[PDB]
Order: structure tokens, then sequence, then C-alpha cells
């Protein structure tokens, strides 16, 4: 682990009002001592992991959308198709609507099937497959320090998953994903 | 691992010997059926798949004289509506049910072991002789590009009511 | 359960109550849906 | 039409709907509408008239006094009326009689055979309840391979 | 205790056998693997039951347009084939044919090489017609959670 | 000493984890009183059954067998309107699948007479995609899985049609919450 001890693993706990539980082990990438509820004791830890970096991935993906959709940046052609609304919930009517989303939504669904599902199932049936590891580095940008690479990729992940909800009840109070 | 998908294992019946193994069977159907059969079904669809690519636009291209009047000036589907009323889909259907008897008879001598998947030891060209292994590679990636070819043509039909060069040219 | 209560219940006058009063309750909703019949219907 | 009149056609049938009817509506008279009893009422004259109407529609016949008879000679126009009904019981019966004797075998070959008859032996007594349901054949495999019918000499009798 | 519904004879003091038939392991696609006498595997395998079918099947490609097909009208025109009249058979002109056998027509059929014909075809119906799962004409199950969150009493 | 899925109960004792699916559920002890092996094969054959019934349900309300007395979205309805002289010849075809399929051995004294004989293992393996000890497990474990699923779903469509008064999926679509 990047920073063991300091960052991560064994005896470290991101916030002192809860214990560091037991189960929580300083083995697992992103492992900050923060369990309360001790999830940890019955899950299926590589399951779960796995599900947290699916999550992040999705919500830093959905965080970029997001902000060009309100920042109005459009590919071309797509504003005579879909509109040019910005509110984000509008423009995903649109798209279903029109069948983007279904054809996301269809190719998604194929690549879970055909790549997440096996290599999950792998994974615990103990395949050794770290969590969210589909040797997807065409750039090699991990190859230098993958661990850091690895906790900078959950922190980061985390972090959209909280901005991307804040983004959407935002919009829904206010109408802005900002909600300044 | 598996050549084509890095991350998960190789599948265990696929050892990669047979034309056109990359690894490639992330559900694991190979687990599920026996590999011969497996084997057997996609070269039928490859050849099946390629004859209906290529008839599909060379039906665009040309059409027979009679069939034409026949049918209307249908094409594909519709085509196959027309003349199955008018009893040709019938002779067709006949005969290919003929050859698919001994297809059976074949298909169980494959699951015996003592035929090779898709060797009907049709080759009176003799092209086979020189490579067999590389020919044998060059018509199963024929075969599924002109299955999904024929998926495309006919899923472009249903759309647009246009054949494959008429859709090109008139997309 | 206690094994003693059971073998009470799978004593003989207990079984008939309940056994018949289950067919008299059969019975009698057959009559209450099904009323009437006094013939098989062909 | 056996020696009758169908029953959908008979001014007595009718005559004796009538007058039930009329009977549930002059009871009805004295109650308040929307009231239990007129409902009561109203639900007995519902029931009245569908009953009468499908005796009407059964094919069922009736005599002079307006009533249905029933044919029970083996005409197949009127199995429903006795034959049908009667292989249903003779169904019933069989499951009964056969789950019974097979209990009481069962209970033959015990440690306490009167206890076993007395404080039952539940989950076996639903084991033979299941088996009943082909009786027929079974009881025909007990009789031919004579494991039904006892023989002569072995069944005690009284002195002549 | 008992414990019931064992399925064991000897447990409930009925009639069985002694000696219970090994269970060999072979398959017959459309049969069933069990007891079977000794080259019956062999003879009636898999392999027999599914060529058969497919000889079945070329077999009923000719049955089922069966009927006197002709030519000399002009036209290509089909008749029963109950129409014809045989000699030799006193009272009965006309005899029983392949129609007898396979009474389509009577139950109002049109069989085909391939099962359904074009009269008798399979029946796909659309059921999504114009709903959508959200925000659509038709108002869905979701559509009736979404109304029910933002209703006003 | 407890059982796994109903932890406050304790472990069926009959329930030894052998079979597939089997987490200590039996909270009114039927194993306790009904042989396992009858209450299995019992329940593979309901399990079965709902399955071919979730499925045809949701089938025939798209694709029907040509004719009037096979068009029939309604399920219930087509109960009725399909060809009565059909139905009592697929119940016949039951009864003798039934009788030859479980070998003349169809009652609670001497269904398992045979020591062969294995709770629910009829000798159907048309394409012998069973013979694999690896996967036949996990083969096993879906088929149970499956049948509890279905079983659920099949009285889920049946009493909701009852309600509606229409097919599952029309329900779906256009949802009419239940008044009196
Ligand atoms: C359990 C784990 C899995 C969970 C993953 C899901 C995570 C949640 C992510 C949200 C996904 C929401 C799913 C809702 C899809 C829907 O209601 O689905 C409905 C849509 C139906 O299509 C939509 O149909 C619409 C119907 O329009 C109607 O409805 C629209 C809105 O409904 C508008 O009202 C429009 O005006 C009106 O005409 C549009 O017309 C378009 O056709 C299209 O947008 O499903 C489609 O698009 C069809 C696409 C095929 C489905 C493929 C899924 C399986 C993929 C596996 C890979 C193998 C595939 C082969
Ligand atoms: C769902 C979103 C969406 C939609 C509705 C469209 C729609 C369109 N795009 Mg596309 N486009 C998209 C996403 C989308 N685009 C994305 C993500 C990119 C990458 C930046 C592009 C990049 C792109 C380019 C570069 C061009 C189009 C063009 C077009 C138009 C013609 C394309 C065609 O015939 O097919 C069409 C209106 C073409 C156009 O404008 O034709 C004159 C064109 O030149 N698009
Ligand atoms: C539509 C296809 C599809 C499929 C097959 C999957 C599959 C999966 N997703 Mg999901 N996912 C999809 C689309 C899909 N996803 C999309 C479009 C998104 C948003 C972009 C996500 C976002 C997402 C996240 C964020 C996560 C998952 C997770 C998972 C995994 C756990 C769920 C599971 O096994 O349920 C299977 C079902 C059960 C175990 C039992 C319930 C049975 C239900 C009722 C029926 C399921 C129907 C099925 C999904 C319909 C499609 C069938 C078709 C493919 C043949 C699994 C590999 C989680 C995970 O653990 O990932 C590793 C996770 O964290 N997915
Ligand atoms: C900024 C966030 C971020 C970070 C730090 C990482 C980091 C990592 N990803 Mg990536 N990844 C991200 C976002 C990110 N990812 C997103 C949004 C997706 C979904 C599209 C993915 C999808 C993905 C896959 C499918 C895989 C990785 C993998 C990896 C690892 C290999 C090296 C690499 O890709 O470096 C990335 C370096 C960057 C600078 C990326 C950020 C680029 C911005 C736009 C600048 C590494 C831990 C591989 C692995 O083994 O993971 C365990 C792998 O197979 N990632
Ligand atoms: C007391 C004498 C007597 C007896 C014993 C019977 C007995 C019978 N009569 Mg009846 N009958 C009687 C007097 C009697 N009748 C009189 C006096 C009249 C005139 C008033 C009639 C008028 C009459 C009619 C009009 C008919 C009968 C028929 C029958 C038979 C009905 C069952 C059957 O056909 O099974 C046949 C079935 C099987 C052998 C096996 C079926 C197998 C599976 C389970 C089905 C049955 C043998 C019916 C019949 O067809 O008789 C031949 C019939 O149509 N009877
Ligand atoms: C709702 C109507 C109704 C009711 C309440 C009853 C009530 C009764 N019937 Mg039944 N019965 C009915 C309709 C009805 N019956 C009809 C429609 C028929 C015509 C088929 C019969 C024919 C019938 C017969 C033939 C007998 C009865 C007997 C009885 C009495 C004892 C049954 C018994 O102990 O069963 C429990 C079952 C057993 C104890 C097993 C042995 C007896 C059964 C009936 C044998 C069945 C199979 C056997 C092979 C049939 C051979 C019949 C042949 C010799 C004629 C009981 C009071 C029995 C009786 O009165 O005996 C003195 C009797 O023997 N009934
Ligand atoms: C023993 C042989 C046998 C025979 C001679 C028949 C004869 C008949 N069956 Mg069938 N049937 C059989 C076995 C048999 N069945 C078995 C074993 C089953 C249970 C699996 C059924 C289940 C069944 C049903 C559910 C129905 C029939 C119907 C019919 C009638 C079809 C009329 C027609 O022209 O259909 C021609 C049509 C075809 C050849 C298409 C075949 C379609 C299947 C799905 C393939 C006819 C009386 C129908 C009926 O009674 O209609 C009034 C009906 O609804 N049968
Ligand atoms: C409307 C729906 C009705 C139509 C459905 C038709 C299906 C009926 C099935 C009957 C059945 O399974 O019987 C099961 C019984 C088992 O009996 C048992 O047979 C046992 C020995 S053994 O099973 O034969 O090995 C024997 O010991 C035991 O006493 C006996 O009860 O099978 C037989 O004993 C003989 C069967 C009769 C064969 C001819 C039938 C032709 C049709
Ligand atoms: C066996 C044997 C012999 C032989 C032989 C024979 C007869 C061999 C015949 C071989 C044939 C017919 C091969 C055909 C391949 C067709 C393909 C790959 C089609 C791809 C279509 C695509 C990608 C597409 C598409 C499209 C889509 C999707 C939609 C469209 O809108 C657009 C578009 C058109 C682009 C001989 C006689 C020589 C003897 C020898 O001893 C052995
Ligand atoms: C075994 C075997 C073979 C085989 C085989 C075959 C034929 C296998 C077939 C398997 C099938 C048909 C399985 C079907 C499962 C259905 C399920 C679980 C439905 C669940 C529904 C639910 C939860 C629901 C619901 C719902 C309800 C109630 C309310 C609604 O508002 C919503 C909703 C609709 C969601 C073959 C022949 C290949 C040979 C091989 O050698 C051996
Ligand atoms: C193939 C030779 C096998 C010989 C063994 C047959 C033994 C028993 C045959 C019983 C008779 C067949 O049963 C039959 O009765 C029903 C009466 O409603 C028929 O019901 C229907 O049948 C015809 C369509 O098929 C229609 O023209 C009738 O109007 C209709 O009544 C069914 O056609 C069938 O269910």
């Amino acid at each position: 682990l990047y920073k063991e001890g300091s960052l991560q693993g064994k005896g470290v706990n991101c916030i002192p009002i809860f214990k560091r539980p037991d189960s929580l082990k300083g083995d697992a990438v992103g492992d900050m001592g923060f369990d309360p509820f001790g999830f940890s004791s019955w899950v299926d830890m590589n399951y779960v992991r796995e599900a947290e970096i699916k999550h992040g991935r999705i919500a830093m993906l959905a965080f970029a959308g997001i902000v060009v959709e309100v920042l109005g940046i459009k590919a071309p052609g797509a504003g005579k198709i879909l509109g040019s609304s910005t509110d984000i919930f509008e423009i995903h009517n649109a798209a279903v609507e029109k069948g983007s989303m279904g054809q996301i939504l269809l190719w998604c669904g194929f690549f879970e099937m055909t790549a997440g599902l096996p290599a999950m199932q792998q994974m615990l049936e103990g395949s050794g497959r770290t969590p969210g590891d589909f040797g997807f580095d065409p750039l090699g940008l991990g190859k230098k320090d993958f661990a850091q690479m690895q906790i900078k990729e959950i922190q980061n992940g985390r972090l959209a998953m909280l901005a991307v909800s804040g983004m959407v009840h935002h919009a829904l109070i206010n109408g802005k994903v900002q909600g300044l | 691992m598996s050549p084509s998908i890095p991350f998960l294992k190789k599948p265990d019946a696929l050892d990669g010997t047979a034309a056109g193994d990359i690894g490639f069977d992330p559900l694991g159907f190979s687990s599920l059926a026996d590999i011969k059969f497996l084997q057997e079904a996609e070269i039928k669809h490859c050849r099946i798949a390629m004859l209906a690519a290529a008839g599909s636009i060379a039906q665009d291209i040309f059409t027979f004289p009679g069939y034409s009047a026949l049918t209307g000036g249908a094409k594909m589907t519709a085509a196959h509506d027309k003349l199955v009323a008018t009893g040709t889909m019938g002779q067709i259907l006949f005969w290919v049910s003929f050859a698919e008897v001994f297809g059976t008879v074949a298909l169980f001598d494959t699951l015996d072991g003592k035929r090779a998947p898709g060797d009907f030891k049709f080759d009176p060209l003799g092209m086979g002789k020189k490579n067999m292994a590389d020919m044998q590679l060059k018509e199963i990636k024929n075969g599924r590009l002109a299955m999904l070819g024929i998926a495309g043509m006919t899923h472009g039909y249903f759309i647009s009511g246009k054949g494959p060069l008429e859709l090109l040219g008139n997309f | 359960m206690d094994s003693n209560f059971l073998k009470y219940l799978s004593t003989a006058p207990v079984l008939l109550t309940v056994w018949l009063s289950f067919t008299a309750g059969l019975v009698i909703e057959a009559n209450r849906f099904f009323p009437d019949m006094l013939y098989f219907p062909m | 039409v056996a020696g009758l009149t169908p029953c959908k056609d008979s001014k007595d049938f009718q005559r004796r709907l009538d007058g039930s009817v009329k009977k549930l509506k002059t009871r009805l008279a004295k109650y308040e509408k929307g009231t239990p009893p007129a409902l009561a009422l109203e639900k007995q004259i519902e029931r009245t008239q569908a009953r009468f109407e499908r005796y009407g529609k059964a094919g069922l016949l009736c005599g002079t006094d307006g009533l249905p008879h029933l044919i029970t000679d083996g005409r197949w126009s009127h199995s429903g009326e006795f034959v049908i009904p009667g292989l249903f019981f003779l169904y019933i019966a069989g499951w009964i009689g056969w789950v019974g004797r097979s209990y009481v075998l069962f209970a033959r070959e015990s440690d306490k055979p009167t206890e076993k008859e007395i404080i039952l032996d539940v989950p076996a007594a639903l084991s033979f309840v299941s088996t009943g349901f082909i009786w027929p054949v079974s009881a025909f495999k007990e009789f031919t391979s004579g494991n039904l019918i006892a023989d002569e000499s072995e069944i005690t009798v009284s002195p002549r | 205790a008992t414990v019931g519904f064992s399925g064991v004879p000897s447990d409930f003091c009925r009639p069985a056998p002694t000696a219970f038939p090994a269970e060999p392991a072979g398959m017959t696609v459309f049969g069933a693997r069990g007891p079977r006498a000794e080259g019956h595997r062999d003879k009636f395998g898999s392999r027999h039951a599914a060529v058969s079918l497919a000889c079945a099947a070329l077999l009923w490609q000719p049955i089922s347009q069966a009927g006197m097909y002709s030519i000399d009208s002009g036209s290509l025109a089909k008749k029963s084939f109950s129409e014809m009249e045989v000699p030799g058979f006193g009272d009965a002109k006309k005899v029983p044919t392949i129609e007898s056998f396979f009474p389509f027509t009577k139950n109002g059929f049109d069989a085909s090489p391939a099962l359904f014909g074009k009269d008798s075809m399979i029946v796909f119906e659309n059921p999504l017609g114009k709903c959508g799962a959200y925000a659509s004409s038709c108002h869905t199950f979701l559509d009736e959670m979404g109304d029910m969150l933002k209703a006003t009493p | 000493e407890k059982s796994a899925s109903v932890p406050f109960l304790s472990k069926p004792e009959k329930l030894d984890g052998s079979m597939a699916g089997d987490v200590g559920f039996d909270p009114l002890g039927i194993s306790y009183f009904i042989d396992v092996k009858w209450l299995r094969e019992a329940e593979l054959k309901h399990g079965r059954i709902c399955m071919l019934a979730t499925a045809g349900i949701l089938v025939q309300e798209v694709i029907h067998l040509p004719g009037p007395a096979f068009s029939s979205k309604f399920a219930l309805d087509a109960w009725s309107t399909a060809p009565r002289g059909g139905m009592v010849q697929i119940l016949i075809a039951i009864g003798l699948i039934e009788m030859v399929s479980n070998r003349f051995a169809i009652t609670a004294t001497d269904m398992f007479a045979n020591p062969n004989r294995k709770p629910g293992d009829l000798g159907f393996d048309p394409l012998s995609l069973g013979a694999n000890p690896a996967t036949r497990a996990k083969y096993e474990l879906s088929e149970v899985i499956h049948g509890r699923a279905a079983m659920m779903g099949l009285s889920g469509m049946i009493h909701q049609m009852i309600v509606s008064k229409q097919p599952v999926i029309d329900q779906l679509l256009n949802f009419k919450p239940v008044d009196a």
C-alpha cells in the first residue's frame, strides 16, 4: 500500500470518532479505518471493493458529463437532435426518447455481462485479480506507480460519488448542479 | 490468460488448437455444451450467413428473369414470403432438409470423434491441400464477419425497406 | 413443541375431530361457492 | 323426454319458481331498502332465480309435480345425474379404504399396534393418504400378487 | 419415530423387490436414462432418435402439402386425393388416403414444409406499443410511483 | 447450532447442508416428519413447473399459436379460451409423463425404493449438460434458486392478474392502483 501506515493500512483512522474495526486489516487499497457498522465482518471484501471501484468510476464519468452539459458544451449535431436544454434531467429524458441512452444501456450491459461479471466471478472464486482490474492501461500511465494510482483512483472516485449526488440534488432544489 | 480478454482466464474447454480460437468465451458456453457441437454449429452458421450476405448483395445487383415476375420486385424477406407462396422456397427447404439428414449423421460422427467439426470432405477444386489450417482460419473469420454482416443487412432492411446496396446509396 | 403434546394431538379423537372438521369445511365451502349442484354438469 | 318433460319448458317448474320468488318478495316488503334483512332477502331471491335457471339449462327432466327427476338407468344423456357423481364417490371411497388398510398393516408390523391405532403415527398416515391416489391399480396389483385375499385355511372360523 | 414419505416400501410394510436394478449411465435424446436391454443404447441411441426425427421431418414436408397438383388447366391447381376414384372396390369408389391420417384442411390448419403456413401463422403481438418506462403516454408502474412521491394531499 | 437463514432459531437437524440451496431454512420443522428426499423432489417439481409457468405467462402474451382459440393475451382467459379437448390431452399427457418418468414408483411408499433414485433426478438430461462434475453443483444450485424465484413470481403473477384483470406486461405498462 502506498504510504502504508500513514495514508492507508492498519492503524489508520481517517475519522478517529469511530474506532478502526478489526475486520479492516489494512490489506485493501483505500482502507482508512472507516467502517462503523462493521460490514466487513460479513461482506465479501473483494466483491465490495470491486463495487466501490465501479461506483467511483461511474461517478467520475458522470461528474464530467454533468459539468459539460451544464456548461453547454455539446458534440457537433447533438443539439439539433436532442435539444439545447442545459438541464441534466431534461437531457436524460430527451436522450431516452431519441434512443441514445438505450444504446448506452445496451453496450454498458454487454460490457458488464462479458467482462465485469466473469471477472468478478473468477475473482470471488480466487483468481487473484486486483479489484477493479481490467487491464485497461493503453497509455501506460500506471506502470510507474500502480499502487499510488490505485489509491488516487479510489479517493477521487469517492469524492466524485459525493459530488455527483450533491449536484443532482442541487439541480432538484435550485435548478443548478452547483447549488451555490 | 485469454489472448482476447487479457483479464479473464482462458476457458478450460478451449485448447486453442481449433481455427479461430482466441480464448474468447467470457460467458463459458463451452463449459456448458460439447465443444464439438459448438464448433459444428459455428461453422454451419458461418457458411449459411456467408451465403446469405452474398445473396443479399447479389440480389441487389441482379435478379434472375422470371423470379422478378413472381416476386413482383420484392426484396429480401418480402421476396421470401412471395416465393413461399410461389413454391420455390419449398423446394429449397426440401433439398436443404435432405442435406441436413446426412448433416445430422455427420454431427453424430463428430460427437463420436471420427469426424472433425464441419469437415464434409468437399474440396473438388483441391484448394485446401496447400494450407488447410490457413484456409480454415480464413473460412471461420469470413463466416463470423458474414454473420455480423447479414445481421446488419437484415436489420437495415427492417428499418428502411431497402436492401444493403440500396441503403448505402440512399442512407 | 413438546413431543408429549404432539402425541396427544395425534390421539384418535383429536385427529378424528380435526379431520372431520376439515372435511366439513371442504364441503361447506364447495357448497358456498358452487351451490345447488344436484348434478354433475355435462 | 324419457317419460317426462324437459324442466326448462314446464309450467309446473315455472310456477314453483314464481311461488318461491313471491314468498321471498313478500318477506322483503316489510324491510327497509338497504338494511341487512333487505340485502339478505334480495340475495336469496337471486340465488333462487340462478338455481332455477341453471336447473332449466342443465337438461334435467321434470314431472307433473314441477320438480326435477333423475334417470339413473345408464343412459349417457343423464350420466351426470348418477354415474359420474357415483364414479367420483367410488374413487374417493376406494382411496379412503386403501389408505386405511395400508395403515392397518403398517401398525400391525409395529412394536405396539394398539398404541399405533389409538395414538396415530401421522407422518406414516399422511404418507398412506398420499399413496391413495392410484388405489385402483395398487389394489389390483395386491390382488394379483396374492397379498389381498387370504387363504381359507388361514382365517379363523367358528365350528359348524 | 417414523419419518414419513420415505419412498421405501419396507419402511411402510408394503411389497417391494429384493434386488433393485442398477442405473446405467447412458442417454438418448428424446428418451430417458435408465435400465435397458443390452445393445439398446447402441441400436436405438441418440443417433437413432435424431436421424429418425430428421427423416420424419423430411417426410413431413411432402405430407404437409399433400394433394394432387395439376397444371393441365394452365395454372397449378391442388385437388384432394379423396377426389380420385379407385376401381375394383365395389361401393367404395372413393377410398381413404393420406388426408385420412393427416386432416389438416378439416381443422382449418394451413400446414407447410415448416409447421406453420401463411394462413395459420404464429402471431407476434408487440406488448410495448407506444409505452415508455417513465414520462410516457402510458401510465406505468414507475410513473405511478413517481406521481405518488410527488403527490399533493 | 443455529440456522444460517434465521439466526435465532436452531439449525434444522435433518438439513445437513448436503442439498443445494440449504441455508438452514426450516422454521416449522417439516423435515423432521417428512423425508427431505420427498421434500426436495416436490420442491424441484414445483420450481420447474413454476419456471415454465412464468415463461409461458410472459411469452404467450406476445406470441401465440395461430387461431382465435389461442389468441388471448390474458392468461386466465387463455385457460378458458384454449380448446378444452387440447387441455384434457395435456392433462393426460402429464399423467403419462409422471408415470413413465417415475418408472411406476409414484407414491410416498415406493418412490425412492431404488437406492439409485435420487431426489429430483428423473433421468432427464437430453443434451447431457449435467455430466460435468465441476459445473454440476453450480447447475444444481441455480436450478433450486430458479425454482424458488419462479414459484414466487408465478404466485405474484396469478394474483396480480386476478386483481388488475390485465396481463402482467400490460399491467406494468398501464398500472392502475387497486380501488375496491
Ligand atoms: C444491463 C446490464 C448489466 C448487467 C448484466 C450488470 C451486471 C452487474 N452490475 Mg451493473 N450496471 C449496469 C448494467 C448492468 N450491470 C449499468 C448500465 C450501470 C450504470 C452505468 C451499472 C452500474 C453498476 C454498478 C455501479 C455496480 C454494478 C454491479 C453489477 C454486478 C452486480 C449485480 C449482479 O450481479 O446482479 C445480478 C442479479 C442478482 C445477483 C440477483 C438479483 C436478480 C435480479 C432481480 C435480476 C437481474 C436481471 C438482469 C440484470 C437483466 C439483464 C439480463 C441480460 C444481461 C441477459 C454485475 C456484474 C455492482 C458490482 O458488484 O459490480 C462489481 C456495482 O457495484 N453495476
Ligand atoms: C353425497 C353422497 C353420498 C354419501 C354421503 C355417501 C355415504 C356413504 N356411502 Mg356412498 N355412494 C354414493 C353417494 C354417497 N355415499 C353414490 C352416488 C354411490 C353410487 C356409486 C355410492 C355408492 C356406495 C357404495 C357401493 C357403498 C357406499 C357406502 C357408503 C357409506 C360408507 C362409505 C365408506 O365407509 O367409505 C369409506 C371406504 C371404505 C370403508 C372402503 C370400502 C368400501 C368402499 C365403498 C369400496 C369402494 C371400492 C370398491 C372396489 C367398489 C366396489 C363396488 C361394487 C361391489 C358395487 C356411507 C354412508 C358403503 C356402504 O354403505 O357400505 C355398507 C358402500 O359399500 N356408497
Ligand atoms: C466450399 C468450396 C467452394 C466454395 C465455395 C463457395 C460458394 C464459397 C462462397 C463464399 C461466400 C459467398 C462468402 C461470402 C462472404 C460474405 C461476407 C464476409 C459478407 C460480409 C458482409 C458485411 C461485412 C457487410 C455488410 C453490410 C452491412 C452489415 C449492412 C449493409 O447496409 C452495408 C454492408 C453491405 C457494408 C468451391 C466451389 C470454391 C470449391 C472448393 O473446393 C471448396
Ligand atoms: C433442464 C434441461 C433443459 C432445460 C431447460 C429449460 C427449458 C429451462 C427453462 C428454464 C426457465 C423457463 C426458467 C424460468 C425462470 C423464471 C423465473 C425465475 C421467474 C421469476 C419471476 C419473478 C421473480 C417475478 C416477477 C414478477 C412479478 C411476480 C410481478 C410483476 O409485476 C413483475 C415480475 C414479472 C418481475 C434442456 C431442455 C436444455 C435440456 C438439458 O439437457 C436439461
Ligand atoms: C390418431 C388416432 C388415435 C386413436 C385414439 C383416439 C382415442 C380417443 C379419441 C377421443 C376423441 C378426440 O377428442 C376430441 O373431442 C373434442 C370434443 O370437444 C374435440 O373438440 C373439437 O374437435 C374438432 C377440432 O379438432 C372440432 O371440429 C370440433 O368441433 C370440436 O369439438 C377435439 O377434436 C378432441 O379433443
